[PDB]
Order: C-alpha cells, then structure tokens, then sequence
C-alpha cells in the first residue's frame, strides 16, 4: 500500500476513518492540534471504495485518547488492521471494522498520542503512533 | 490535559 | 541533524 | 509589548528579524519546519518602524542553531533585547543590534531549538525558546 | 513539582 | 499482589524472571544501566515458589529491546501475565510461560524501554513500561 | 544505541 | 582540569560546592534523586584546597531550581566559572564566588535540571546541565 507519515503535533482534535464490516479499515485522516490551532492532516485513502465513514470529534483539550486497541488479520492474503477502537477519558469510540484476528492494545498511563504514520493499499496495512509528554 | 508539552528556557530581557 | 525526534510505537498490522 | 508564542515545531528553516543599531531588536518572524514542510510563522512586529530587516536562511536540515547569544539592556527606560546572535554548525549570523548591556548566551550540547515565544512593543521585550531532542 | 517525568505505556494484565 | 515501580533509568542491561509452563510468570527483577554503571534493581518475588528462573543478559549498549509481547490470561480466577517475550535487535528471548489467553505486543520504532512497574502476587498481575528517547 | 539521551545545555566557562 | 559527567537523574536534592571570594568556584558535588531515593553523586574536587564549603539543601520535591546564573572569568590566565547562583521557587542561594567577569544565566520556564557535567582543575573550568520534563 502507499505509506504515509503525518509526523508529530501538539495533540489530536478529530479523527476521520472509514471501514467495511466485512473486510477491514479503509481511509484514515486526522485533524491535529498545532499549538492551539487546528491542523488538517492529509487524507490517506484506500485504493478502493465502499467504506463507511466515521468521524470522531474529541473535546479538545479536555478529552484525549487513553488507549488504542484493535485487530490485525488476514484479508485476501494480506495482513491488515481489520478493527480499531479509541478509548478516551470521556468515551469509547468503536470498535470499527471486523473484530476478528489477533488483538493488540496500547494503554497509556502517562503521555499523549501526537501523530500517526502507516500504510494504506486496499486497507490499512499497518500503523504506528508518536508518543510525547 | 491533552496538550503536548516541551522544555522551555528563558526568558531573556524584560522580566 | 536538525530534525526533532519523538518516541514512536508500532507498527501494528502488516509486518 | 504584545506577547507571542509560536509553540513548538520540528525545526527551524529561516529567521527574519529587524534591528536598529541605535536602539534594539525590532520585528521577529520565523519559518519553521513542520514534519518536512515549511511552516510560515506569524510575523510579530514592533509598534514602530525604522528597523533594518535581516533574513537568516538556514541550510535545513544539515544546518541548525548551536548557540544563541545577545545583550539585554535599557532603552527609554525599558529593559529589552538589544542584540542577538545565532551561531549554527556552519556559520555565525550577527551580532545584530547594539552589543551593549548585560550579555547572555545559550550553547546547546544536545538538542534543538524548536520554537520561540516572547513579547514585542517598540522592541523585543524578552523571549524564551523551546528545546527538544 | 521537582520530579522528572517520562512516558509510560500499559498496564497489561489484571485491570 | 504487591505493587512495584522501579522508576526510570538510562537503559537495560539484564532481566531476570521466572515462570511455570502451567501457570504464568513468577518473579521479575531487572539490572538497569544508570549513566554507564550497572544498577541492580529490587527483586520482585512471587508469594509462592516453584518457578523456573531465566536470565536474559543483553549486550549493552549495542543490544536493546525492540519489542515486548506476551499473553494475559486467567489463572485460578485471577487475570495475570501468563507469557512474556523479549525481542532485541540481535535475538529473541522466549516465549517464557504459557502462550495462552489474549495476546499483546509493543513494537518500538523509535525509543527505549527504560523502566518497569507492575504488581506480583502469586503471579505477575500486570506491568507497564517507561519509554524514552 | 541503547543509551537513553536527554537535552544538554552548555558549556559555560573555558572554551 | 579533570572532566566529570554525572549523567541524568530524576531530580536534585542537595548541592555541595566550595569557593574562594578571591578566585573562583572550587569543589562541586550533588546529591540527586533517583526515582524517590537519594543518590549521592561523586564528589568532584579541586586540585588545590582553601575553599569555603557551602551546602544547598533543597526541599525536594516541592522546591526545585528555576534559574542558574553566574560569572565566567580569567584567573591565572585560565577561563573559569568564578561565580554561581541558584534561584529556586522558594529561595535564592548565592551568589557564591567572585561576581566579576562576563555574566551568564539560564532561566527555565518549563523543565528541570536533572544532571551536571563539567571540568575541575584548580577551579571549575566549565559546566553543562541536563534538562528534562
Ligand atoms: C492467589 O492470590 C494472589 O495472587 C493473585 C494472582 O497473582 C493476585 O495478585 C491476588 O491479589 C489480589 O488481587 C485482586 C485482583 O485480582 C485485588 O487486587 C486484591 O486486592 C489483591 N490482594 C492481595 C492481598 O494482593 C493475590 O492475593
Ligand atoms: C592551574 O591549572 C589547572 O587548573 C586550571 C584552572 O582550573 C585548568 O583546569 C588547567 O587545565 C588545563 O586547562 C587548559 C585550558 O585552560 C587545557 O584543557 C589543559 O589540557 C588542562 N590541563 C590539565 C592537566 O588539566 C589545570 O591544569
Ligand atoms: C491488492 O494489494 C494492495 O493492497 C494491500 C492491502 O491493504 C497492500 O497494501 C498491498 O501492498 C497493495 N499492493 C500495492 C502494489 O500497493
Ligand atoms: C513605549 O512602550 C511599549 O514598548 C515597550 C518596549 O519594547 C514595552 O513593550 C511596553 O510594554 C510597551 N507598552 C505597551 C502598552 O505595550
């Protein structure tokens, strides 16, 4: 898939992703906070369409992500991120996608997610996160 | 809170 | 170099 | 003076300041690097005019600031930053302004300057810097 | 306060 | 179980843990690096005995942990860390313990594990890690 | 490498 | 002089230095905090004697250093740190030594001094500080 790297920012304001309850996660785009100002990240899109869009608006700066979990699995022979869930200090968003395969979760005692990077072909191949104090 | 922080040195000049 | 770095965890999914 | 705070970024690409060889530093504006892309910072201007502009273009990312020095002094009864000097790993820019008053210098063994904040009335009242690895 | 802090991920295991 | 928190250090030199191939992880103790000098961490022990000791000596500082994975599961009604695996840039140590339950993994693109904290009763109840550049 | 690093300012004094 | 590098710690609890009101700073030794426990740093001593000892006990962890200032100057042809002053959020300790030469100051808006490194011959030749969040 096509790789992407948004880099790091001051925080996260909104997350826009899409999925298919039969395959995996599709598009991914984030609206970060850049020193108090909204910064619209580049929209990373799937090579195909047919996904269901989902918008996750966070109550910045009082609401922030505390944990990220999901499933990675096999789809058409490719290992991809099939499901994703974002738990903040105020609410839980998801799961989105197919909750099948091998689970993974990232709880954060101290710190913030300040950036995303990954790859997207037909689906989200993989992703990593930037952590900061 | 949800704002990332970093080290800051200073200020220099008017106190 | 002159590029600021930060901690990065992952990736999850395709290796 | 009017306070400003650019926040933090990935690095510094260019610095645009002005001064008067009789008074002190006037305007201040920085073009930061935001995850590989130039980010034009807000131009913080003096309440008055008559300054000499100076542009400091750095060879990003191979050239970065290693030390910042200058003088703070008294002008019309206000304590301000009268002089400023930026020494990178490739060249020395300055001094700019009046080299009179009490000196200050910030050498950096490990780390980078990733942001500026301060105040500007007729002159640069004071300033602070964001440091990062 | 005067205690240095750092990023912490977890916990994994009992809630 | 009894909680512990080693705090943060400069790095990791050696890890000493024990396990039982039928239950879960038992004892845990780490020898950290404190600015170039070995620092023997406190040995956190299980309330019971019967575990198999394992010593993981890392080639500090050229060898460091890149990923930590394992399984959390149910043992006598308590949720604990049943298995643990440490993958460095030179070797893979483990799995140690029972590879059964729900999996978790922490891959690190950029950064180092500089400290551990957790809880231990009959078994390792849970644990968290300190990350640093 | 496996050594944790941190910001360092200075030196002040003899060159 | 002989160089030293204490490395980085969790914080500072006590500082023990000596000086001569005619020359400069002599001995330097720090008692750091290592994850809640006092850690006695190595005592870096001058090649000569005749200094006046000074102990700076900080009310850890509620009291921390906010600014460090002093003077660097010429003594017997060697450039050294002639004076030092530690200003915390509760008190100002010093100046200690001779307040003559070129001044330097390090004010900290956000962050902590977690370590010292430098060199000492007859006097403190130079020093640097570790900064951390
Ligand atoms: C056999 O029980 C003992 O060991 C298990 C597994 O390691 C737990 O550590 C038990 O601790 C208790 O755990 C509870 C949650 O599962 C809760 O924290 C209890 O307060 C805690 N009690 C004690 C005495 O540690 C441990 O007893
Ligand atoms: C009296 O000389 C001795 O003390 C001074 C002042 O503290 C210096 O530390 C001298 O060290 C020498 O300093 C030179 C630069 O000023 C240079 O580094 C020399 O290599 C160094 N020599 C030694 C033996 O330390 C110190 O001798
Ligand atoms: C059908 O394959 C494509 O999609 C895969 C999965 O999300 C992968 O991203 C795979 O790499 C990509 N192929 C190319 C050439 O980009
Ligand atoms: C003549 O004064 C003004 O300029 C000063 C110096 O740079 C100071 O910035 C001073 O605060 C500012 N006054 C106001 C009201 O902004």
């Amino acid at each position: 898939g096509k790789a992407f790297d948004d880099g790091a920012f001051t925080g996260i304001r909104e997350i826009n992703l899409s999925y298919n309850k039969e395959t995996a996660i599709g598009d991914f785009q984030v609206v970060y906070d850049l020193n108090g100002s909204p910064y619209v990240g580049q929209n990373h899109k799937s090579f195909i369409t047919g996904f269901t869009p989902v918008k996750i608006s966070l109550d910045f700066p009082s609401e922030y992500i505390m944990e990220v979990s999901g499933y990675t699995g096999n789809v058409s022979g490719y290992v991809v991120v099939r499901s994703l869930t974002f738990k903040t200090n105020k609410k839980t968003y998801g799961p989105y996608g197919v909750t099948s395969g091998t689970p993974f979760n990232l709880p954060i005692e101290n710190g913030l997610i300040v950036g995303f990077k990954g790859s997207i072909g037909y689906w989200l191949d993989y992703f990593s996160m930037y952590l900061s104090l | 809170s949800g704002k990332s922080q970093t080290v800051i040195v200073g200020p220099w000049g008017a106190k």
